[PDB]
DNA sequence: TTAGGGTTAG
């Protein structure tokens, strides 16, 4: 539930499904040590990345232009 | 406003002593309800009576707009629909009155 | 005390 900053994180290419069908997809890693800055620190709530990443999701959902989701619009009942 | 001041008094002598005897009741208008007025909790359930009774799907999703949608796209269609009343219409023409707090 | 900045092979 909280914010991170995952310092050098390592992005890696893939290629390949279980059963070794080809697919395009993207890894991501975090080495062992912390030579050359590899690492991991809790973000604070009250940072101003924090209120960037916000506003930015902010769009990400009104002015999303995504496909439907909750087909099941009996489930919600606002503040049932 | 229906029966402004001005009139001619009521003179009992007339009244009595005539011969052609004419008086407040000797020929008279009709009328039929003006203004009568409602309890608020009465106003309101006429409201909200008329809106659903009226409600009315295919009334607002005319072909050939519609038979074209998704169906969560139909549903947001139809998810608000205001309408707008106006009682000095009605027959009585509902007066409102109240207290303001 | 340790560590005392610099790429894993996952």
């Amino acid at each position: 539930g909280s914010f991170l900053r995952i310092y050098s994180l390592h992005t890696k290419l893939q290629s390949m499904n279980s059963e070794n069908q080809t697919m395009l997809s993207l890894e991501f890693h975090l080495h062992g040590g912390t030579s050359y800055g590899r690492g991991i620190r809790v973000l604070p709530e009250s940072n101003s990345d924090v209120d960037q990443l916000k506003k930015d999701l902010e769009s990400a959902n009104l002015t999303a232009n995504q496909h439907s989701d909750v087909i099941c619009q009996s489930e919600p009942d606002d503040s049932f | 406003l229906l029966a402004p001041p001005g009139s001619p008094v009521r003179n009992a002598h007339n009244e009595i002593l005539e011969e052609p005897h004419h008086c407040p009741l000797q020929k008279y208008t009709r009328l039929q309800t003006p203004s009568s007025f409602p309890t608020l909790a009465t106003l309101k359930e006429e409201g909200q009576r008329k809106a659903w009774a009226s409600f009315d799907p295919k009334a607002l999703l005319p072909l050939p707009e519609a038979s074209y949608l998704p169906s969560c796209q139909l549903n947001r269609r139809l998810a608000w629909s205001w309408l707008c009343l106006l009682p000095s219409a009605f027959c009585p023409a509902q007066v409102l009155l109240g207290v303001l707090v």
